[PDB]
């Protein structure tokens, strides 16, 4: 999971 | 928005929707090309080629099971370019590029024309 | 294989797949969360989550136009998986990770479950 | 593209  | 994002989703849904082709699951059309059948979703052909998006938002043709393409295509060149669109690779070759180019074109598939072109380019 | 890979395909595939569901385009199910009614395509449904894929394999069940889900299921909970399965986007928060995580779990959308987990467990 |  990321920060897009 | 503040959400947050799982890389690996869009890769892993279309693992799964291969798998699903794969094992004929949920499969709505057939695609024939000359002597060959192909079956496949619609969603995804529209998603990947503008010319299933014009047929499958054609009010007549959405309701089709069977679409019969034109006799000049090659079905080894629709096969390459069905699995691409179920699997991100292309698997091109000295010996099938002109025959994926012209099946690119009539599908309208714009990045696969533009690697075909620049593949013929460096050939030259 | 001797293929190349477009790096970017799995991405626009589904971006094309949520415009379809935006505009409507071959949704084939609706699925009823209590009051509310969510149209989507039963192949990304599949693809996202273990309980649409065994509902939907079910030779009875394959054939349904309308799912409903058990009464506990909150629509809103449901609503941020929906546009969670067709953008890899998931707009969690402290007021709906409760819902979210119970639903991920009704669903089975394994990695949803541990993110909400790892969440849950940063606040304690 | 890419060689994967
Ligand atoms: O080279 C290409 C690939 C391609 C795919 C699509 N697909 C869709 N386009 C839109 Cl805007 N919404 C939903 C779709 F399924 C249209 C045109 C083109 N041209
Ligand atoms: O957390 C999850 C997400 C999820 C999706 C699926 N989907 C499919 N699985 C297979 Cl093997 N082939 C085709 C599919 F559409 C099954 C189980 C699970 N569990
Ligand atoms: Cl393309
Ligand atoms: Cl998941």
């Amino acid at each position: 999971w990321v920060i897009p | 928005d503040s959400c947050i994002q799982f890389t690996r989703h869009a890769s892993d849904v279309l693992l799964n929707l291969n798998r699903l082709r794969s094992r004929d699951i949920l499969t709505d059309v057939v695609i024939v090309v000359s002597r060959e059948q192909f079956r496949a979703h619609k969603t995804v052909l529209m998603a990947c080629s503008g010319l299933f998006y014009s047929i499958f938002t054609d009010q007549l043709k959405c309701n089709l099971s069977v679409i019969n393409l034109d006799p000049e295509i090659n079905p080894e060149g629709f096969c390459i370019l069905l699995d691409f669109m179920y699997t991100s690779r292309l698997n091109l070759r000295e010996g099938n590029i002109m025959a994926v180019m012209a099946t690119a074109m009539y599908l309208q598939m714009e990045h696969v024309v533009d690697t075909c072109r620049k593949f013929i380019k460096a050939s030259e």
